[PDB]
């Protein structure tokens, strides 16, 4: 059995807990608790084979910005996660993969880039926008929705792949 | 000054570890209700969710590791203050001690 340590970062209020929650206990929270930093585990099978999944959910709050060191180094590959309703959050983004890029000092680090709350009408960030800057750091974009399950399978078992495929 | 921030571990076989802020003036049974309601949605937590039912334990490590249950009513900022002794705090039943 494979352990894969994931990680989850983003914005404030982007759905990475609701994205955890999801893909952990299958049901979705709609309360907002925002988070310092949590750990979960599940065991799941992938390509017929079983894994160990590791997930460190993260702290969008500023305050805690000095935690991102430690788990950027211990991590293996990280869920990049913005929403598709907020435009700040996909600018934040960015600075999220240089930090990740300079603490593991690597070209290569296993990301996926997502953008969550795919069920909302009305969104601010074009998909496209996404598609160009997933490109240009040479990683996989998938859009997700914590409340109706699409696309977050995908979005987490992606991500696994491209640390077993490293 | 008047938070401090405690991370518990062994919390459920889907939650491991959590991190809360709580007031200094917690007592063990304060930041194990915390706790519960962090990990409410575990399904061990869903089943047994009383935090009477549950201990904190301390583990320091010498100057080899000690371990020592907290009492219900005890301040976890003053045990954790007290370390001498790279610690951590673990959630479990009673009924495990
Ligand atoms: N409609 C809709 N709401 C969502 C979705 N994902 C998360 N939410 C809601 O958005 C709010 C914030 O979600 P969280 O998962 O707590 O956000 P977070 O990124 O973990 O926030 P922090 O821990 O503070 O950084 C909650 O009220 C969720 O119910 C989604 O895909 N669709
Ligand atoms: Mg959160």
């Amino acid at each position: 059995m494979t352990e894969y340590k994931l990680v989850v970062v983003g914005a404030v209020g982007v759905g990475k807990s609701a994205l955890t929650i999801q893909l952990i206990q299958n049901h979705f929270v709609d309360e907002y608790d925002p988070t310092i930093e949590d750990s979960y585990r599940k065991q799941v099978v992938i390509d017929g084979e079983t894994c160990l999944l590791d997930i460190l959910d993260t702290a969008g709050q500023e305050e805690y910005s000095a935690m991102r060191d430690q788990y950027m180094r211990t991590g293996e590959g990280f869920l990049c996660v913005f929403a598709i309703n907020n435009t700040k959050s996909f600018e934040d983004i960015h600075q999220y993969r240089e930090q990740i890029k300079r603490v593991k000092d690597s070209d290569d680090v296993p990301m996926v880039l997502v953008g969550n709350k795919c069920d909302l009408a009305a969104r601010t960030v074009e998909s496209r926008q996404a598609q160009d800057l997933a490109r240009s750091y040479g990683i996989p974009y998938i859009e997700t929705s914590a409340k109706t399950r699409q696309g977050v399978e995908d979005a987490f078992y992606t991500l696994v792949r491209e640390i077993r495929q490293h | 000054e008047e938070s401090f921030f405690v991370q518990v571990h062994d919390v459920s076989p889907e939650q491991p570890r959590t991190v809360i802020k709580a007031p200094r003036v917690s007592t063990a049974q304060d930041v194990i209700q915390q706790t519960l309601c962090k990990a409410k949605y575990s399904l061990s937590i869903l089943s047994n969710p009383n935090p009477s039912d549950y201990v904190l334990l301390e583990e320091v490590v010498k100057d080899k590791s000690s371990q020592r249950v907290l009492l219900d009513q005890e301040c976890v900022f003053q045990a954790q203050s007290k370390w001498k002794g790279a610690g951590k705090f673990i959630l479990k039943l009673k009924e495990q001690v």
